């Protein structure tokens, strides 16, 4: 149902014509959505995959990111200096600093340039070794799903089950893709965090649409 | 012998040879032989390419017309339209009266942008899915020239003529789109409609331009 | 060697095994292997893309000198420049004196913009006319090392020395475009030129850095 010619398209019932000779359904989340034909080139194909695969795991962790910190300040208990995520980094720049869960004793941080310079070190490190293999493994996989070590659980173990598991990661990650767009469009245009959207929205919806500020693009 | 062929009409006139790559070989209407960041070199790209052009030209031509329409139609008509300007045509969804298509108070009289959006998604998708696989009126035939209901007046059964109104068809789009980058960066620019913009330059061409 | 071959020097360095292109195999200056996202993996649109950033390269340099001087002169020489900001140097046209080189009434001393607009227009239609095609300065040669006409000094006759050159020239190159960026950056942001920036900074370079409150409160204006 996800891979094969008979997988699940892009355009559902319509999708006979739209789908590109170049996408037969073999790696996960090929749905043949390619109208740009950006893709037709197996070598650039593989790199945007990889950049794809790259992009949904950085925002399914920016969309758990973004709202815990909202959800505990608002609906939990927490108190945190800047609990939207488009002004947390601002809270390094306060007197109290940028502490953790609102703990003092947490973190604390004081100094931005050694916060982004030991950032800028440690993921020069992992994104070498995410490339090149290092302590955790010599890349043994397509440098996109390595195993061995990134995999404790064993969770990959059964071809089958690790296509699934592929195509569930895919759809989930563009997904988090999709709502981190929406993230940015919203903090952009409304100037509100995620979840006081969203709990606006839930009050009056019908009168609360994206369609208020239509007004000033971006 | 003019738009196809080895010898044709190029971008860049008598500077063209040695810049028009060799994949462009003046097969498809509209080929100047203007690649030159290689972005159409993959032929499968390049009929992507070559589709979102077209379409991206169908569009602006109709845009162009339906932004040009409202404000000519205020400023030397006569009739009041709520927001003739094309940037200002869809706040009128939000005002007291709503949108009255032509500023009669009896037609259209939309009130609500959720049901104009939603409604607009169902026809436009039917209508995209249709053109990318067939429906009621064809079989998709051809991506960008189905043809058959499509073309009515019969206007496409010679082929030197279907291709010269195709050369047509490409170039008129090409201007309509620059002409619609022209109406997005005067509007960012000037803040103004497009009509307003051409009056007064035509009345003070001299000091009303865009070195302001 | 060090710049050519696959004993060359890689974009990673260390940790670059892996990550570098079947279709980089160290024949072209400025060969690091950084293609991740595989924009060059069609030889015709590999070599578009290097010619374009090429072009890219020497603009970029000739631009950073050019912003770079007339504030320099302003601020560290008697030099009076109406508006020695690089961002703001297009407005002198709207002034009562216009363009003024160097600050004085008598050198060029603009007051139309549509002269110079057209005059531009048609003067550099005919260079990159000829530099697609060939003209007064050459007829056949590459269409990114021409030499001959353009390389009147001769220092790039020697093959090894001419690669060499090559690959000076492109890693200026990328430095200077690197740089151009960083002064588009900071004209967004803080709006003040790049030599302004650069003695706030060696003034008090941990007061006067990039992280700051109203210097980050907006992304790209
Ligand atoms: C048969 C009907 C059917 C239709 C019409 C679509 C259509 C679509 N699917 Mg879909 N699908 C359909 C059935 C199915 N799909 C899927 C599974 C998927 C997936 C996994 C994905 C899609 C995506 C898409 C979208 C891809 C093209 C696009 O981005 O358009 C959008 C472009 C437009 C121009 C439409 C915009 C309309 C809007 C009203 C414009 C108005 C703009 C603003 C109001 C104002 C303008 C702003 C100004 C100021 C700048 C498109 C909406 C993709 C997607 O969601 O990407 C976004 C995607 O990943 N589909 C399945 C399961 C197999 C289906 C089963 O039947
Ligand atoms: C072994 C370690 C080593 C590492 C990790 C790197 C890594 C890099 N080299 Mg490099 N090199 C290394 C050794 C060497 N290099 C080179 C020669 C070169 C060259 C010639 C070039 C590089 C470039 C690069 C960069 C290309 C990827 C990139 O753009 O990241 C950046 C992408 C990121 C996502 C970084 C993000 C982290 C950063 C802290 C973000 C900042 C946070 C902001 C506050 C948030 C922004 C706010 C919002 C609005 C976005 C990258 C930093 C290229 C370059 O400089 O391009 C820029 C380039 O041209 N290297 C040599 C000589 C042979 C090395 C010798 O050992
Ligand atoms: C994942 C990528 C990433 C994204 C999308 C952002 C997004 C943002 N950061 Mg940011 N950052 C990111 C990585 C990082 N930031 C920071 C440290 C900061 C700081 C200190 C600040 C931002 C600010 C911002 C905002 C820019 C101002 C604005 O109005 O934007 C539209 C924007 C929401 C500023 C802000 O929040 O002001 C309201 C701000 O002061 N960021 C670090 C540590 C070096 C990062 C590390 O990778
Ligand atoms: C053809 C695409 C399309 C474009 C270009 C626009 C353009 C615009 N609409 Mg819009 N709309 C479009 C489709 C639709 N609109 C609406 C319903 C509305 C409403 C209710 C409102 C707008 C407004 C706007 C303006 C946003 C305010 C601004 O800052 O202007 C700057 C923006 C530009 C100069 C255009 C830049 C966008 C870019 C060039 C195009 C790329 C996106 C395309 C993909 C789609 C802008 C001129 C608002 C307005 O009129 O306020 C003055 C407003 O209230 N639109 C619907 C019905 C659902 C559409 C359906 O497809
Ligand atoms: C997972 C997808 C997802 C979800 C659940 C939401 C949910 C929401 N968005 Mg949203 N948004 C998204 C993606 C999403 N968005 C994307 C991709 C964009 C970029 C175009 C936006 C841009 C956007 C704006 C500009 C605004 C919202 C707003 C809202 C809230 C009110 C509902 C509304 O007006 O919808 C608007 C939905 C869209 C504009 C596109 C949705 C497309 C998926 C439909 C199927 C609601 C919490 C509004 C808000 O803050 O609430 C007060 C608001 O002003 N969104
Ligand atoms: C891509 C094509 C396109 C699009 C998206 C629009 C979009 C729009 N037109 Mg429009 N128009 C177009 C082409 C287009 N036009 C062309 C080609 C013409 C010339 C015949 C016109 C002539 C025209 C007039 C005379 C008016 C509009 C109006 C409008 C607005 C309300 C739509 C409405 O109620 O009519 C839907 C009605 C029917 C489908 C019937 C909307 C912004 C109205 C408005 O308020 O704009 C300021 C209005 O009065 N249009
Ligand atoms: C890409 C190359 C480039 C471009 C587009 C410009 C563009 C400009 N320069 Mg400039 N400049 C450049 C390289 C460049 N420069 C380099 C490499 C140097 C170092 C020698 C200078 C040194 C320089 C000085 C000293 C001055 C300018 C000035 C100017 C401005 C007036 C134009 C003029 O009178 O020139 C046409 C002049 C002749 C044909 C002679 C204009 C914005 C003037 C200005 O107003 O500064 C803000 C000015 O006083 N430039
Ligand atoms: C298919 C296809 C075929 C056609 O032919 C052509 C085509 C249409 C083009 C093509 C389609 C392609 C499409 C749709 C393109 C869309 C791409 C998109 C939207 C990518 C989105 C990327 C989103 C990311 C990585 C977000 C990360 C967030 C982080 C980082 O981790 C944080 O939150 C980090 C964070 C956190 C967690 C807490 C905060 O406080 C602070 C910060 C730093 C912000
Ligand atoms: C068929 C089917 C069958 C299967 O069995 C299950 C299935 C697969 C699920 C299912 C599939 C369903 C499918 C594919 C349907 C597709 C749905 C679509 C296209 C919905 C699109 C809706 C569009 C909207 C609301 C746009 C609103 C824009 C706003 C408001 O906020 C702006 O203000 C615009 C704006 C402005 C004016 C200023 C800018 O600065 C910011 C922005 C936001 C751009
Ligand atoms: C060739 C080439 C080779 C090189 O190697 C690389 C290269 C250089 C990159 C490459 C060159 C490529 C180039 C130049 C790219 C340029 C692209 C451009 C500018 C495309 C423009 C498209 C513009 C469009 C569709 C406008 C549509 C308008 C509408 C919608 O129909 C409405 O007005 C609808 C409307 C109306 C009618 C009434 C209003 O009230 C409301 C609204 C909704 C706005
Ligand atoms: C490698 C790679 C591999 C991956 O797989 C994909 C990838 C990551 C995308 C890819 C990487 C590619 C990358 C990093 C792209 C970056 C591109 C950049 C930043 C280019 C910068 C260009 C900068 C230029 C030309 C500046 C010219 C300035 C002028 C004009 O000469 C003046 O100053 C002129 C001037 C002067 C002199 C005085 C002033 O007063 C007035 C003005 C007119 C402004």
């Amino acid at each position: 149902e996800w891979y094969g010619p008979n997988r699940a398209k892009w355009l559902g019932p319509y999708s006979e014509g739209a789908v590109p000779s170049y996408l037969t359904g073999e790696f996960a989340g090929d749905y043949g959505w390619d109208t740009a034909g950006l893709s037709a080139d197996p070598q650039t194909f593989a790199s945007f995959r990889e950049a794809e695969l790259m992009h949904a795991r950085w925002a399914m962790m920016g969309v758990v990111g973004c709202l815990t910190p909202e959800a505990l300040s608002k609906y939990g208990g927490v108190e945190f200096g800047e609990a939207v995520w488009f002004k947390a980094g601002a809270q390094i720049f306060s007197e109290g600093g940028l502490d953790y869960l609102g703990n003092p004793t947490l973190v604390h941080a004081q100094s931005i340039l050694a916060i982004v310079w030991i950032q800028a070190v440690l993921m020069g490190l992992c994104e070498g070794y995410r490339v090149a293999g290092g302590p955790l493994g010599e890349d043994p996989g397509d440098a996109m799903y390595p195993g061995g070590s990134f995999d404790p659980m064993g969770m990959a173990d059964d071809p089958d089950t690790f296509a699934e598991l592929k195509i569930k990661e895919i759809k989930n990650g563009r997904l988090a893709m999709f709502a981190m767009t929406g993230f940015f469009v919203q903090a952009i245009q409304t100037g509100k965090g995620p979840v006081e959207c969203w709990a606006e929205h839930i009050a009056n919806p019908f009168t609360n649409n994206g369609f208020v500020y239509a007004t000033k693009f971006f | 012998v003019e738009f196809y062929g080895p010898d044709r009409a190029l971008w860049l006139g008598p500077y063209s040879e040695g810049a028009v790559p060799s994949y462009l070989t003046g097969e498809f209407p509209g080929d100047y032989g203007w690649d030159s960041a290689g972005l159409s070199a993959d032929p499968e790209t390049f009929a992507a390419n070559r589709e979102l052009e077209l379409i991206h030209a169908r569009w602006a031509m109709l845009g162009t017309v339906g932004c040009l329409t409202p404000e000519a139609l205020e400023k030397y008509g006569g009739v009041e339209f709520g927001e003739a300007v094309w940037f200002k045509a869809g706040s009128q969804i939000f005002a007291e009266g709503g949108l009255d298509y032509l500023g009669n108070p009896s037609l259209v009289h939309a009130q609500s942008i959720l049901a104009i959006c939603w409604t607009q998604v169902v026809l436009m998708g039917l209508a995209e899915g249709y053109r990318c696989s067939g429906g009621p009126l064809g079989e998709a035939t051809d991506p960008l020239y189905p043809g058959e209901a499509f073309d009515p007046m019969g206007m496409a059964d010679d082929p030197e003529t279907f291709a010269e109104l195709k050369t047509k068809e490409i170039k008129n789009g090409r201007l309509a789109m620059f002409a619609m980058f022209g109406f997005f960066v005067q509007s960012l620019q000037t803040g103004k409609g497009p009509v307003e913009c051409w009056a007064e330059h035509i009345a003070d061409p001299v000091a009303n331009n865009g070195f302001v | 060697v060090e710049w050519y071959g696959p004993g060359r020097e890689l974009w990673l360095g260390p940790y670059s095994s892996g990550a570098v292109p079947s279709y980089l195999t160290g024949e072209f200056p400025g060969d690091y292997g950084w293609d991740t996202a595989g924009l060059s993996a069609d030889p015709e649109s590999f070599r578009r893309y290097r010619e374009i950033e090429l072009i890219h390269a020497r603009w970029a340099m000739m631009g950073t000198v050019g912003c770079l001087t007339p504030e320099a002169l302003e601020r560290y020489t008697g030099a009076t420049f109406g508006e020695s900001v690089w961002f703001k140097a297009g407005a002198q046209i709207f002034s009562d004196d216009g363009l003024n080189y160097l600050g004085k009434p008598e050198l060029i001393h603009a007051q139309s913009i549509l002269a110079i607009v057209w005059t531009q227009v048609l003067i550099m239609g005919f260079a990159e006319g000829y530099r697609v095609n060939g003209g007064p300065a050459g007829e056949g040669l590459d269409r990114l090392y021409p030499g001959e006409a353009f390389d009147p000094l001769g220092l790039a006759d020697d093959p090894e020395t001419f690669a060499e050159l090559k690959i000076k020239e492109i890693k200026n190159g990328r430095l200077a475009m690197f740089a151009m960026f960083g002064f588009f950056v900071q004209a967004i942001q803080t709006g003040k030129g790049p030599v302004e920036c650069w003695a706030e900074h060696v003034a008090d370079p941990f007061g006067s850095n990039g992280f700051n409150v109203d210097q980050m409160s907006k992304f790209l204006f």
